[PDB]
């Protein structure tokens, strides 16, 4: 609604580089709120996609960033009589990014790696791995949960089971408040997709250069499945967190599986010890039902709400025909211990192709009506089909069927404007909660503060 | 297998003071070393792991270096703790091979020892057996030799000896040499010694005895 | 499994 | 916190098979690699074994390869090293060992086990006064503890009056029987005068025989 | 009374009053005569025939060729739609009906591009169709007699994590890691243009071999698109039936899917196959999605067959309900069966005649009542099923035109799905007078030169 959509600030990086594919905000020990962005192909030392992270200063004219550092070398450990690698090449570090605290959590989720032993291997796959920092003291750590010295002859003969390899660890990402990290990694299990959590003071008191293999015993993986229901599933393509159990002491867990039971999509919500109290099943299969969750309070109830996104649903229109548009869920807590009945409000699309629901961001309050209210991508959307971005005001029943305002794309074709969001925090200081949007394929990010309301 | 020569086996040295023991391997390990600390009477305990990273709970005056195949433990300003073995350990190949060892000893003034020599009891020689015991008490360094004669020479069959750790509160070391002999074969004989060798005296301290004869 |  | 409590101190004979144990605490067994160490004072340390207690895979030095035998147990929390066939040699101290964070590493050890392999039955000390021959300014007493087994033995002075100023030797193995010896100094103006008795233990034999030192 | 009760103005405002209306231009018309009624009741009052302005809604046909019996020969001059153009005039709020019949001709071309699975999972299949161009065309024949065959094959996209990077050795030999050997990976090469020569498939076959990659879903759509879109490239005919046979014994990539190997670039839709016959896109492009696969099928006009095995026949039956047109089949693990499904598919897709619209005006609405099986009338429908090639079916349409629209001139088209032919249907929106081609701007007769006199009356000419 009172998003100003005239006076923008654009903050870019190196061409190529997808600067902007992730974002989050970020306040240092003073509160001085800035802007983290990742760009997953920027070139490193040897003029070769690696990616790399950003710490954008908040400057009403935006501007050049400068480069979060991280350390870029391939390394390589000989011990126990094995041989343990690295591989950061197109690793594709500032994937997806994510801040809590004065720490920055940015994640490489295509790290490869590689464990030699005589003539045998454990095979170069993808485990991914997450590099944090705490900018103003420079400390450094990472975090790699599924690396492992197994070779690829032992995973043969139990069947590919606890198949760690192709984990991806950090293709999504979130933090808890209380500081739990919490990684999906979406190939964990060959394909079924695992989640690992561990507290970030662990990870950063357990954590010394060169070691590569170390243990983090506060960490805490999720189980793999004997069941072709979660075949393919990609569990973890998106993770969130919320309450949704009443117990405020303990933290539930929101997870995506966009291809979960032959592609019909589903998400379930978990508590801190992965036992599942409630699935979400998707309407369509191919919708990628999943693909982006958000938690966030829009009735007013105090009770968390969930919001889902299935980019690719197809709805149905004359003549028996089917337009791909996206679509978004709102599903309302219900009081007590209940479960999430069908969904509350029902958001279709209407650009084809325009993959309405790819991202879904909490605002906050925008127009402090007392609501919080959330915001809508369609990276492809809008009648230009160069992006759009819609707002959705709340209310005591849910949400407005309808958007109280639209973000048109300010870059050019395929800048992807929307690919990713980040709200709900007032980054000029001026009493409303502030909207930044990425357009990696514009290699660029556009703030929009939030004025007083005009009506 | 690889071997991991640990120098000096042994070092005498006060508190306050600034040690550095050295660990060589028969081929590199790249920094793939780490320090243990075994207190006297008592189990092991893990000081560094990856060359140089302490382990939690560890003071902050140990510290490890070194790289290729000669490491190195320091240890600056030694505390009356510190005073007891160590040992380095390799984990780049299997298998895992340990250093000789390294005891850390506390240093003082020399002193010479106080022999005593003592014969059989008559409860012993009424059993058959016959034990002449030397205790050699309260010297230092701990080097030191004994040799046992009768009738003026030497015998080295059936001798037991057995040395004590460091004494607490003066630092000074002791020794327990026991020849055992048979009634008969002790009776064969009339004079019976234990000389003493310590870098104190270059002539050997020496305390006998006449068997028949007070 | 995978591709068999 | 991490403790690794080992199983107490066993005294088997030779041939026989053992079996010790490493039951963990504050963690679970299963996080990390288990290591078992053996340790004798000349030799010096000796790395046995390793193993998995996740999934039960092993290795172990060519040494020991057929003589010891590494197992673990995740329900019970504890991990397990077997010896077979046991000799002279195999009497040494076992410690079991695991990382602290490095995968490979040697950081947190157990309190240890003392093995001793010997066909010694249980046998009472002989304990025998040793006196001075028939003079300086302070005198040297002494106490001599012969043929026993097994260790330990507590000797004491004057049933424990008597404590400083004493020096109680280690015990060695005497063709399978244990030898000690302990010795006292005092000035010239205590002895014989005041009585002084030496005091020793053998809790295997339950015996307690105390002999008081006289003169020549 | 309608038209007189109305009270109009003009000859225009008589007839958008009903189709039943006429108006009277005659100068000697009576004192108090309504100059719009019943052309009946017009005559009654000495009106001259030509002074009657009475537009009747007609329907006449232009072009209106015979159906072909035999597809067969010809330079593609045949006829499955009759009539294939028909002249259309309506008034306002009138309606005006008209047929059209479609045949589903015996003898037609057919395309069949064989799009084969070659994953290392696809071990056993590839014996089993060893002769497979010949076995089929002998049983095809019977349906037509002039076929034609391709050949394209697919894995998956050749990047990690999908293949196997480790060790050098493995990039040569996925199978190097095993016993055997077998072709290095690759998303989707082209093997054999659509072709007559039967014995060019079955040697192009035989120098086939599969590949290996790690996850059990292939990157089969990625080759049903490029299959769709190069058109030169894969052969298909304009007039011929096009069927795209698909043949797996595994899940199936979509989009979105690609995001674990880095590639987030939507599917744009565009050829991407050079003289190498290898998807070039592969590593750098996602997935299609099925709306765009949707998009390009119904553009190429391509029919679409799921051949899979029997543990993905409930998968892909579902895929089939949002592909409309697309059909599936029971691939007999071995794919010994495929002959026989192909027949089965062709005769399930020449077995339906359903018809389209394009470029219907706004005002313009449609009825249908459907002649299906032996003269079997079915009301508010526009489609058949159940049909046989050689059968023939026709439809009952009506045009209720709402109102008059601006424009007089327009043309819409009624089409079969899949079909080449097409009737089109030039409207024709007769709502003005003869008379009003030759009206007297400022006459002396209305208001002294402040009017128009045209049709008899006066008009408030332009500006008032
Ligand atoms: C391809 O597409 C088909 C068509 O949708 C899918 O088949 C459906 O699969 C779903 C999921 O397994 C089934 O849903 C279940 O229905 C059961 C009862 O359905 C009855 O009624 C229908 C008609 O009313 C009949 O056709 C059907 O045969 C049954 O007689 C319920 O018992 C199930 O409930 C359980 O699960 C839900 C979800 O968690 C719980 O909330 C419930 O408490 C309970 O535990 C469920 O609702 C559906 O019946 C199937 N329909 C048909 C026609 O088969 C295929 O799954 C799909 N497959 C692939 C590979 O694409
Ligand atoms: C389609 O069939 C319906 C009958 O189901 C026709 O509707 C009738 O049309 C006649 C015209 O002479 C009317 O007299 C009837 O009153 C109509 N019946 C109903 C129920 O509406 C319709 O005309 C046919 N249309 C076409 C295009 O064939
Ligand atoms: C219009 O309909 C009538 C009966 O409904 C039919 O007889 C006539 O043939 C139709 N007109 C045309 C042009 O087919
Ligand atoms: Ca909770
Ligand atoms: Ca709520
Ligand atoms: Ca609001
Ligand atoms: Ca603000
Ligand atoms: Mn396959
Ligand atoms: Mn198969
Ligand atoms: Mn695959």
């Amino acid at each position: 609604l009172n998003l100003d959509p005239v006076q923008l600030t654009f903050y870019a990086g190196p061409n190529g580089s997808q600067f902007g594919f992730s974002l989050d905000f970020h306040k240092d020990s003073h509160g001085r709120v800035a802007i983290v962005v990742g760009a997953p192909r920027t070139l490193g030392p040897s003029q070769e996609e690696t990616g790399g992270v950003f710490l954008c200063p908040w400057r009403a004219e935006g501007g050049q960033c400068p480069s979060l550092l991280f350390d870029l070398r391939d390394e390589t450990r000989n011990v126990g009589s094995q041989t343990l690698q690295t591989f950061k090449a197109r690793q594709g570090l500032g994937a997806s990014v994510v801040s809590w605290s004065d720490v920055i959590v940015a994640c490489a989720p295509w790290q490869h790696w590689n464990v030699l032993e005589k003539t045998e291997e454990a095979e170069k796959t993808p485990v991914g791995s997450c590099f944090l920092a705490q900018p103003e003291s420079g400390r450094r750590a990472e975090y790699s949960p599924c690396r492992g010295n197994t070779l690829s002859r032992i995973y043969v003969e139990n069947d590919f089971s606890w198949d760690k390899r192709y984990c991806e660890a950090g293709f999504s990402s979130v933090v808890t408040q209380a500081g739990e990290l919490v990684l999906g990694a979406p190939g964990g299990y060959y394909f079924l997709g695992l989640l690992a959590q561990a507290p970030v003071a662990d990870i950063f008191s357990s954590y010394r250069p060169g070691i590569l293999l170390w243990h983090v015993s506060s960490q805490s993986l999720s189980f793999d499945s004997s069941n072709p229901e979660y075949f393919d599933g990609y569990w973890g393509y998106s993770v969130a967190v919320g309450e949704f159990d009443g117990d405020l002491n303990t933290t539930e867990y929101v997870v995506g599986a966009p291809t979960w039971s032959w592609t019909l999509g589903a998400v379930e919500i978990l508590d801190s010890y992965y036992q599942r109290l409630h699935r979400l099943r998707g309407e369509q299969m191919a919708s990628y039902f999943g693909h982006s969750v958000a938690v966030t309070d829009v009735n007013g109830d105090g009770r968390h709400d969930l919001l889902v996104g299935a980019p690719l649903y197809m709805e149905s229109r004359a003549d028996r025909k089917l337009a791909e548009v996206g679509r978004v869920y709102l599903f309302l807590q219900p009081r007590g211990p209940h479960a999430l009945g069908a969904p509350s409000l029902l958001l279709t699309g209407t650009q084809l192709y325009g993959r309405f629901g790819s991202a879904i961001a909490p605002l906050g309050d925008l127009d402090r009506d007392g609501y919080n209210d959330i915001a809508v991508a369609a990276p492809y959307g809008g009648p230009s089909g160069r992006g759009q971005v819609l707002v959705f005001l709340g209310q005591s029943e849910g949400l407005r069927s309808r958007p109280s305002q639209v973000l048109d794309s300010p870059f050019p074709t395929g800048s992807a404007f929307g690919f990713s969001l980040r709200g709900a925090v007032d980054i000029d200081d001026n009493g409303y909660p502030d909207l930044i949007v990425g357009a990696y394929g514009a290699n660029q990010v556009a703030v929009y503060r939030a004025q007083p309301v005009v009506k | 297998d690889i071997l991991m020569t640990q120098s000096p086996s042994s070092m005498s040295v006060s508190l306050g003071d600034t040690v550095s023991i050295t660990c060589h391997a028969s081929q590199g390990i790249s920094s793939n070393i780490g320090w243990l600390q075994q207190k006297p009477g008592k189990s092991f305990m893990g000081l560094i792991y990856y060359g140089t990273n302490l382990v939690d709970g560890v003071p902050s005056r140990f510290s490890g270096s070194g790289s290729g195949a000669d490491y190195s433990l320091t240890i600056s300003s030694l505390d009356s703790e510190d005073f007891a073995d160590y040992y380095c350990v390799q984990y780049a190949q299997l298998p895992y091979t340990f250093g000789g060892g390294t005891k850390l000893e506390i240093k003082r003034a020399d002193a010479a020892p106080t022999v005593s020599i003592f014969p059989p009891s008559s409860e012993q020689l009424t059993s058959g057996g016959a034990s002449v015991v030397c205790f050699l008490n309260n010297f230092y360094p701990k080097d030191i030799n004994v040799k046992w004669k009768i009738d003026g020479s030497e015998r080295q069959n059936g001798v037991l000896n057995s040395w004590t750790d460091q004494d607490s509160k003066d630092s000074t070391y002791s020794m327990s040499s026991t020849l055992t002999l048979t009634k008969d074969e002790y009776e064969r004989h009339n004079s019976y010694t234990c000389e003493a060798t310590h870098k104190t005296s270059t002539s050997p301290i020496v305390k006998s005895f006449n068997r028949n004869e007070c | 499994a995978g591709d068999v | 916190e991490v403790q690794l409590q080992q199983s107490g101190a066993e005294l088997v004979k030779p041939g026989a098979s053992v079996k010790l144990s490493c039951t963990a605490s504050g963690f679970n067994i299963k996080d990390t690699y288990v290591h078992w160490v053996k340790q004798r004072p000349e030799q010096g340390l000796e790395w046995i074994g390793r193993i998995d207690p996740a999934n039960g895979y092993t290795k172990y030095d060519p040494k020991f390869q057929g003589k010891a035998t590494i197992t673990a147990d995740t329900s019970s929390n504890t991990a397990y090293l077997q010896l077979s066939s046991l000799t002279s040699e195999d009497t040494a101290v076992y410690y079991c060992v695991r990382p602290l964070y490095d995968y490979y590493a040697m950081d947190y050890w157990g309190q240890g086990t003392s093995v001793t392999v010997s066909s010694a039955k249980t046998t009472a000390p002989s304990v025998y006064p040793l006196a001075p021959v028939c003079t300086g300014s302070s005198v040297t007493l002494g106490c001599l503890v012969k043929g026993y087994f097994p260790e330990p033995v507590t000797l004491t002075w004057n049933s424990g009056s008597l404590s400083s100023g004493v020096h109680t030797f280690p015990a060695v193995l005497q063709s399978d029987l244990y030898t000690l010896s302990s010795s006292v100094t005092v000035t010239s103006s205590t002895w014989p005068s005041q009585s002084i008795t030496c005091n020793v233990a053998h809790p295997a034999s339950s015996t307690k025989v105390d002999k008081k030192i006289e003169p020549r | 009374n309608i038209c007189t009760t109305r009270g109009v103005s003009s000859c225009q405002q008589c007839l958008a009053v009903s189709p039943m209306c006429a108006w009277c231009s005659d100068e000697a018309l009576p004192l108090g005569s309504p100059r719009c009624d019943l052309k009946e009741n017009l005559l009654k009052d000495n009106c001259a025939p030509e002074s009657i302005e009475f537009p009747v809604s007609e329907a006449r046909v232009l072009e209106d060729r015979p159906l072909s019996d035999k597809g067969s020969g010809d330079s593609s001059q045949v006829t499955q739609v009759s009539p294939q153009r028909i002249a259309l005039r309506l008034r306002p709020d009138d309606s005006k009906n008209f047929s059209i019949q479609v045949r589903q001709v015996e003898d037609y071309p057919v395309d069949i591009y064989y799009l084969m699975d070659l994953s290392y999972s696809m071990k056993d299949d590839l014996w089993s169709i060893q002769n497979l161009g010949t076995k089929l065309a002998t049983q095809m024949r019977k349906l037509t007699s002039n076929l034609r065959i391709g050949f394209g094959a697919f894995v998956d996209k050749p990047v990690s994590p999908y293949m196997y990077i480790s060790p050098p050795e493995a990039l040569e030999n996925p199978c190097y890691d095993m016993k055997t050997t077998c072709l290095p990976m690759f998303g989707y090469k082209h093997v054999l243009t659509l072709t007559d020569q039967v014995t060019r498939f079955n040697e192009e076959v035989k120098k086939q071999s599969v590949s290996r990659n790690r996850d059990a879903p292939e990157g089969g759509f990625d080759a049903i698109m490029q299959a769709t879109v190069c058109d030169e490239k894969i052969g298909w005919r304009n007039d011929a039936s096009h069927l795209l046979v698909f043949t797996t014994d595994a899940k199936t990539h979509i989009a979105l899917d690609g995001r674990l190997a880095g590639i987030v670039q939507p599917n744009d839709g565009q050829c991407h196959v050079g003289s190498d016959n290898h998807y070039s896109a592969s590593t750098t492009m996602d997935y299609p999605s099925l709306g765009l696969m949707t998009e390009k099928l119904s553009q190429k006009n391509i029919n679409l067959i799921f051949a899979v095995t029997e543990n993905v026949v409930n998968l892909y039956q579902n895929y089939s309900e949002l592909i409309p047109g697309t059909t599936v089949g029971v691939l007999s693990m071995d794919s010994s069966n495929v002959l026989q499904l192909i027949v089965d598919a062709y005769g399930k897709i020449r077995s339906k005649v359903e018809l389209e619209v394009r470029d219907l005006p706004e005002e313009l609405s449609l009825s249908f009542n459907a002649t299906c099986l032996n003269n079997e009338v079915i009301p508010g429908l526009k489609s058949c099923m159940g049909l046989k090639i050689g059968d023939t079916v026709s439809f009952s349409i009506e045009a209720k035109v709402r109102g008059c629209p601006q424009e007089k001139e327009k043309s819409f088209t009624i089409k079969p799905v899949g079909f080449k032919d097409s009737l089109i249907v030039q409207v024709t929106f007769d709502c003005d007078c003869a008379c009003q081609a030759q009206a007297e701007p400022n006459s002396h007769r209305c208001n002294n030169g402040n009017g128009t006199f045209e049709c008899g009356v006066c008009r408030c000419g332009p500006g008032w």
